């Protein structure tokens, strides 16, 4: 009784609940204080009036339960959710009087059970709609914001795969065997098969992200810097790919489980990379300036100017190769020539 | 429409910016320009704003009239001016800025001249100075989870900031679904003084959006996944979870005129008020904006001629259409002592989870 005095569950409707609650605590002090002031008594073996006092008190204690049942039942109904619900459990988890408030709990754990189907139910539906569309890369797709379309997939299956099993482990928690329950058993079997959909779909993702990662790393290796249009606008050819594939990993560090075999490489200089292509865009952004903006008399009066800067990075576009940078010197020169 | 923000004096002008959130689904040269719509003419932007890159997150400075500031999709931050629109007056430098797309983009109301502290995908949040955009920002913060030994960098979706916490407090929600608070110190850097959610109040998905109510600063809810969660100042787990939701929240807002009552835009085109004064277990009322999903939902403050706070809603679909709802008089006006019910069930839901 003294622990009940103590919750403060403050859930759906608050106050009256508690007001009620803590007419119950003062009930079971003022037990005490007819029990409490122990007129004579004393717990003699002799003396008989003692049992009669605990017939009677034995009363009070069972009205002192019965409202606990009603209170407990009343909540369990207006919270509407498995975890508000499971979190009454545990606030009264040492409250339980034995076989009275016990009997009300198996009835609770039925409808408990009833909601965690409902709610795999709706989860199944949803993955079903939404596996569609992630697949062919739709509009207002499941993955949240912008992120790496198959690495996003493995972390969306993830966000629907902690939901699932987050119940499972407040359900291993109950106790009076609710595992033998058929109904419990059967909503197992429905958890069970939908971990396992969602597994085969982040295997083929990462079985098929695999492959593309491999194909990735030829792109990184045969990209290089190419001109296009008969302007000399030379811009980076970095594949855009390249940038998935990076963004890619970082999103699998993320989401633990497995990392890419082969991409670490590519990771290890990914800091490195971002830092060389803002460079060299500074540069291109400068060099093409001076290309086309140029005044048409300017080139005319000084070609061996303009002409110096393109024997002087003719070179360099040829140079490019991912596989082995020398920018920073081939930037020095290069923005300083620029 | 990734971000939608009102006007800082009344709700007469809405800035809206517009950039794809999908991974490498932006087609090759697309139009990159923000519009500020006027609340008089719907036909077409009052004007325009232009800007290198798309523009993910924008909002309204009450610090100085008519002033917008932005980040590109780049990680570019760029600083408009209502009245004239056109080019952005102040631009950062590109590769001492942060790396990916801005996330989130808020104005620090506690100084003489406006500051932007900017919160994005690498992991790392930045304050900056909107006179002195210099070498990069003043501050740069990586959110390290855990501590101890183990650091990993988790890129922060969402920034809260209000006055009544004032600057030393600033909420950061981390892409794991953990949220952090980093405090500014003259003495130190920065400071991650609180982490909360580490264990129990983790988010099945990234949060996206963090706030917290006008009447109560205590009080902020993150809006993360399927359902979002409020959580108290100095309490590691959320005070209450409020059932579950279809597809995603984008984002919720608390309403500024009533702490009650909160507002979440689902990512299946519905809107649904979740009114605490009157029933704690379902939602008010459920509104189909669109059939686009909803990318964000903002909620005006303050108001003038025939708005009162918190009348008008804006909401940004993924189609790109932005809509503004006119709520009903009894929702957004005040209960008989809604704040008193409110606090006293806000506190007894602190006991509970403390006990």
């Amino acid at each position: 009784f003294n622990k009940l005095e103590k919750i403060e569950l403050g859930g759906t409707k608050g106050k009256t609940l508690t007001e009620s609650i803590a007419q119950i605590f003062k009930e079971f002090e003022e037990a005490v204080q007819a029990f409490t002031s122990v007129s004579y008594d004393i717990m003699n073996i002799a003396e008989k009036k003692f049992d009669d006092d605990f017939y009677e008190f034995r009363s009070k204690i069972k009205e002192l339960e019965r409202r606990l049942a009603s209170v407990i039942t009343q909540g369990f109904d207006d919270y509407d959710t498995i975890y508000g619900r499971f979190k009454l459990l545990d606030n009264f988890e040492g409250l339980l009087t034995r076989p009275i408030i016990a009997d009300e709990l198996e009835k609770k754990h039925i409808v408990l059970l009833e909601m965690y189907k409902q709610d795999l139910k709706q989860v199944q539906s949803i993955f079903l709609e939404g596996k569609q569309f992630v697949d062919s890369m739709h509009e207002n797709a499941p993955l949240f914001l912008n992120m790496p379309p198959i690495a996003g997939a493995l972390t969306w299956c993830k966000s629907l795969r902690d939901r699932i099993q987050e119940p499972i482990e407040k359900l291993a928690q109950l106790g009076q065997g609710i595992t033998e329950r058929e109904e419990y058993k059967d909503v197992q079997k429905l958890y069970t098969s939908i971990t396992k959909s969602i597994k085969d779909y982040e295997d083929q993702k990462i079985l098929s992200w695999e492959k593309e990662v491999e194909d990735s790393s030829q792109d990184k290796l045969k990209q290089t810097l190419l001109c296009k249009d008969e302007n000399d606008l030379i811009k980076v050819n970095f594949d855009p790919s390249l940038v998935r594939l990076l963004k890619e990993v970082k999103y699998f560090l993320l989401l633990r489980l497995e990392v890419p075999t082969t991409a670490k490489d590519i990771y290890t200089k990914a800091e490195t990379y971002r830092t060389q292509i803002v460079a060299l865009d500074m540069i291109v952004d400068n060099y093409n300036h001076i290309k086309t903006c140029l005044l048409p008399v300017e080139e005319p009066l000084v070609k061996k100017k303009i002409q110096d800067m393109e024997e002087e990075v003719k070179p360099g576009i040829e140079e490019i190769r991912w596989k082995s940078t020398n920018i920073d010197q081939f930037i020095s020169k290069s923005k300083s020539i620029v | 429409v990734s971000e939608i923000s009102w006007h800082p004096e009344g709700p007469t002008k809405v800035a809206v910016s517009y950039a794809i959130m999908r991974f490498q689904q932006m087609p090759e040269k697309m139009p990159t320009q923000a519009y500020v719509w006027d609340l008089l003419n719907p036909n077409s932007p009052e004007i325009k704003l232009m800007s290198p890159s798309a523009v993910t997150n924008i909002s309204y400075n009450q610090k100085i009239p008519d002033q917008i500031g932005g980040g590109c999709y780049n990680g570019l931050l760029a600083v408009w001016d209502g009245r004239k629109g056109e080019n952005p007056i102040m631009i950062s430098p590109v590769e001492n800025s942060h790396y990916e797309p801005v996330t989130h983009f808020h104005w620090l109301m506690s100084k003489t001249g406006s500051e932007c502290v900017t919160t994005s995908t690498d992991g790392k949040v930045m304050w900056w100075d909107t006179r002195k955009f210099e070498a990069g920002p003043v501050e740069k913060l990586n959110i390290i989870e855990g501590l101890g030994e183990n650091e990993e960098i988790i890129g922060g979706t969402a920034l809260e900031y209000n006055v009544e916490a004032g600057p030393s407090k600033f909420l950061i929600g981390t892409e794991s679904g953990s949220i952090l608070t980093a405090n500014k110190k003259l003495k130190k850097p920065v400071e991650i003084t609180t982490r909360y959610g580490l264990d129990q109040g983790r988010h099945l998905g990234p949060v996206y959006s963090i706030n917290r109510s006008n009447q109560n600063p205590k009080y902020f809810l993150s809006v993360g996944d399927w359902s979002c969660k409020i959580w108290v100042e100095d309490l590691k787990t959320p005070i209450i979870r409020t059932k579950y939701h279809g597809s995603y929240l984008s984002d919720g807002c608390w309403s500024p005129t009533r702490s009650g009552a909160f507002f979440l835009v689902r990512r299946d085109g519905w809107m649904d008020v979740w009114d605490y004064y009157y029933r704690q277990n379902e939602i008010a009322f459920s509104h189909k904006v669109s059939d686009s999903p909803l990318t964000c939902i903002k909620i005006n403050q303050t108001g003038g001629a025939y708005h009162n706070s918190g009348k008008l809603c804006a909401i940004g679909d993924q189609d790109g259409t932005v809509t503004i709802l006119e709520l009903c008089d009894s929702l957004y006006t005040m209960q008989p002592k809604e704040k008193d019910i409110i606090n006293e069930m806000f506190e007894r839901e602190y006991r509970k989870e403390k006990n």
